[PDB]
RNA sequence: GAGACACGGUCCAGACUCCUACGGGAGGCAGCAGUGGGGAAUAUUGCACAAUGGGCGCAAGCCUGAUGCAGCCAUGCCGCGUGUAUGAAGAAGGCCUUCGGGUUGUAAAGUACUUUCAGCGGGGAGGAAGGGAGUAAAGUUAAUACCUUUGCUCAUUGACGUUACCCGCAGAAGAAGCACCGGCUAACUCCGUGCCAGCAGCCGCGGUAAUACGGAGGGUGCAAGCGUUAAUCGGAAUUACUG
């Protein structure tokens, strides 16, 4: 199983586009707002941060990253990349759980349970 | 002086002889070492200068120099000589290439790396 | 090809304004025009012969954006025509497309003029030249493709252009966003900040 | 014998072409006797892209050359057009 | 649209002493593996990379040696594996030197690298990892 | 043989390689490719006679590794790209610090734009002149045949080639390294080290505060290259004719 999620940190929070073989299977959104890429690698890395930024309705920012996580027969792995995806390059943040997943739903619950209490359940299409 | 004595005698020039003569005119040459050793240099210089002795392929028998922290030479490596003298180290004429053929680069080596043989580290 | 760096350390370096920015804010406000760059900047120590030479040479270089290979060859050229060598060397330097499109008004720098000039949004005598080194010569009228007319780009370089002092030796059309070089600018018509004696003398070292 | 033949001095993909009175043995384009003229295939309009020699060319024709079928075809160009 | 799969770069060095893989991951020296193949000459070098084999081998020559390189880049696509080998630099623009393909599917690295040890059957040691 | 004492002719001898029924026979890449070897080191056993040229032929045509092109290689020269504008919380982190700060630095981000080239799709010059079929007239001729000459018609002739070039599409995406920083010589500090390890074109540096060694921060010079080595002239008026 394989998931490439985009993920675009604005003044409005974080969103998540979840992709499925080139197709968008799922959609949810954080209320994460954090301008800095200290903060967004900091958050992505530990999975939370303490403080939030404010809302700013009159400067919107956008940063994406992409996230691609994959089952891997005794691990799962998910690299997150700042602007896109380039492999030959290494990654900005590695991460790496001692674990099996069965199926593409389990693989999001490793990823929903390292950004615990943030996403919203998912929207399906 | 006068124009006489020219006509008999005209000037001559100085037939520049080669620093580098086992080379002839090649920019490398190819040899295996016979020994590998060190030496201490002249005064006022205190070192062990890490050197090798080379039988060319062209059979001249040369002393070469070995720049560097470190080498993996041994008796029947088959090295690179370059050409360029070692100031402090009496008739040792010819620079050992580093990175080519059996010689390896420098450890650890940041900057001037093209120099010594390092690639660049990726990361 | 081109120098993709910090565009401010270049000028901070050489002293002077190179014009490396559009001037809607004034240079000193967005950096230490006075001070070198770098940790050892404060220090401002002695040049040599040699040095004040290349620091004229780097300049120039940098006002157009010439590499060096390039502009050695600007320098035989310019010493191979008949007349002043160092007034022949700054006449095919205001000769290049990219920097007829910049006092012309196109464009706010002479790095975005060559943008323009080789994304094919320039015309010469009614055809799309792409080269920035294209030496353009007199009674040549240089115009904005239709497709590019509309790029707000353009139009706010032409109001930033009423700032600057008018080249004479060009007629621009601001509407129409054509202009015409009818000749070549005299030495009088440079800047006065630049030696061209010192690049010469060091052409022949 | 002697001819006139062409000669093929250009770049790639762009050639030109020298109209030149050379003994046949000879290299195409290596020792020759006397240039004619030229022709350039690819010229452009506004420009000179045939220039021959016609008084030269009939003295060798009068002292025994023999001419090419491309140079037969040029003479009847410079002719026709003129 | 992105094509980003699993992905192995190797190194592929043919010298005097024999062949030498180095496998890259995300620009990460990720394991090591030696053939004993003697091929001095290109053609037979790309004869063997093709075939996955050659019969002959040159002879080792120590007191004239050689290094001739070349890049595998393999890539686990959904429904196939591709690899595609260059001489001495990736020119991804540009045709590949030698390209091979296999209908099978496997997820993961490990399975990527079982399908280039199974085409070179019986030339590489096992893997010294890292 | 007009022409050779003949690169892919003959004869003899010699060395080498090969075939043999052992008696006897065959061969010559310094043609284009290619192989082995030598070397620091130099490429594909590609396509086509479409063009130019050559041989033979009345011609059609046949032949042509000449030639025209294609492949490989940063080997050189030349052009272009790796974005443009904005942007001070002068962010974070790094480095230095007289602990005040300084610098990296408008640099990044963020914002607003642009799409050369590469990628994808579509269109599309020129290198082609001839030749062949037809007729018409003229020319000669007994002949309005035949032939030749000159016009006019009708079908065609490209190896390169998925040509150059042009249009469209998406998105800043796919694209920066190398040497140097004691003086000469453009560019300086911290740390490690301790006449060791090392450096070095020359002068020289290193024995505890090394701008010279090694790493780092900052900088200078070149840039799809940059260094080193070899080689020649220069500077050298240091063979001086000029001098
Ligand atoms: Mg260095
Ligand atoms: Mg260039
Ligand atoms: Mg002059
Ligand atoms: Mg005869
Ligand atoms: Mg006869
Ligand atoms: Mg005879
Ligand atoms: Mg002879
Ligand atoms: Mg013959
Ligand atoms: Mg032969
Ligand atoms: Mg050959
Ligand atoms: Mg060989
Ligand atoms: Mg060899
Ligand atoms: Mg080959
Ligand atoms: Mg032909
Ligand atoms: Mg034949
Ligand atoms: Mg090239
Ligand atoms: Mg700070
Ligand atoms: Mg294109
Ligand atoms: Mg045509
Ligand atoms: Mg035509
Ligand atoms: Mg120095
Ligand atoms: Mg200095
Ligand atoms: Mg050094
Ligand atoms: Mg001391
Ligand atoms: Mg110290
Ligand atoms: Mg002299």
């Amino acid at each position: 199983p394989t998931l490439h999620i985009l993920l675009q940190f604005n003044h409005r929070g974080l969103e998540a586009r979840i992709f499925r073989h080139g197709q968008l299977w799922a959609e949810t959104h954080a209320e994460v707002v954090l301008r800095s890429k200290t903060k967004q690698i900091s958050f992505l890395s530990n999975g939370s941060y303490p403080s939030m930024d404010a809302t700013t309705p009159l400067n919107p920012w956008k940063s994406t990253y992409q996230a691609v996580l994959r089952a891997e027969p005794h691990r799962v792995t998910m690299d997150v990349y700042h602007k896109r995806i380039r492999p030959f390059r290494l990654p900005l943040v590695q991460k790496e759980w001692r674990t099996c997943e069965e199926n593409v739903f389990g693989l999001y619950h490793v990823f929903e349970t390292h950004y615990a209490g943030y996403f919203s359940d998912l929207l399906i299409h | 002086a006068t124009v006489n004595q020219l006509v008999r005698k005209p000037r001559a020039r100085k037939v520049a002889k080669s620093n580098v003569p086992a080379l002839e005119a090649c920019p490398q040459k190819r040899g295996v070492c016979t020994r590998v050793y060190t030496t201490t240099p002249k005064k006022p210089n205190s070192a062990l200068r890490k050197v090798c002795r080379v039988r060319l392929t062209n059979g001249f028998e040369v002393t070469s120099y070995i720049g560097g922290e470190g080498h993996n030479l041994q008796e029947h490596s088959v090295i690179l000589i370059r050409g360029g003298r070692v100031k402090d180290l009496p008739g040792v004429r010819y620079h050992t290439v580093r990175g080519a053929l059996d010689c390896s680069g420098v450890k650890d080596r940041k900057q001037a790396r093209s120099k010594y043989g390092v690639k660049r580290p990726k990361a | 090809a081109r120098y993709l760096g910090p565009k401010l350390k270049l000028s901070r370096r050489e002293g002077t304004d190179l014009f490396l920015k559009s001037g809607v804010r004034a240079i000193d406000t967005k950096c230490k025009i006075e001070q070198a760059p770098g940790q050892h900047g404060a220090r401002k120590p002695r040049l040599s012969d040699y040095g004040v030479q290349l620091r004229e040479k780097q300049k120039v270089r940098r006002i157009y954006g010439v590499l060096e290979r390039q502009f050695r060859n600007y320098y035989k050229e310019a010493a191979r025509l008949k007349g002043n060598t160092g007034e022949n060397l700054l006449a095919l330097l205001e000769g290049r497309l990219d920097n007829v499109v910049y006092r012309m008004g196109f464009g706010a720098t002479r790095a975005e003029a060559r943008q323009l000039v080789s994304h094919k949004a320039i015309m010469v005598n009614g055809r799309v030249v792409n080269i920035a080194s294209y030496q353009v010569s007199p009674n040549d009228v240089v115009s904005i493709r239709e497709k590019a007319k509309k790029q707000s780009r353009v139009k706010a370089a032409l109001e930033l252009a009423e700032q600057r002092e008018k080249p004479t030796w060009l007629e621009v059309d601001a509407g129409k966003m054509e202009g015409t070089f009818k000749r070549k600018p005299e030495r009088s018509d440079l800047s006065a900040d630049i030696n061209e004696h010192l690049i010469v003398e060091l052409y022949s070292k | 014998m002697v001819t006139i033949r062409l000669a093929r001095h250009g770049a790639k993909k762009r050639p030109f072409y020298q109209v030149v009175v050379a003994d046949s043995r000879n290299a195409r384009n290596g020792r020759f006797i006397e240039r004619v003229g030229f022709f350039n295939p690819i010229a452009s309009e506004k420009e000179e892209g045939t220039r021959l020699d016609l008084d030269r060319i009939a003295h060798w024709v009068g002292q025994g050359a023999t001419i090419s079928d491309r140079v037969a075809a040029l003479i009847k160009e410079v002719n026709k057009a003129a």
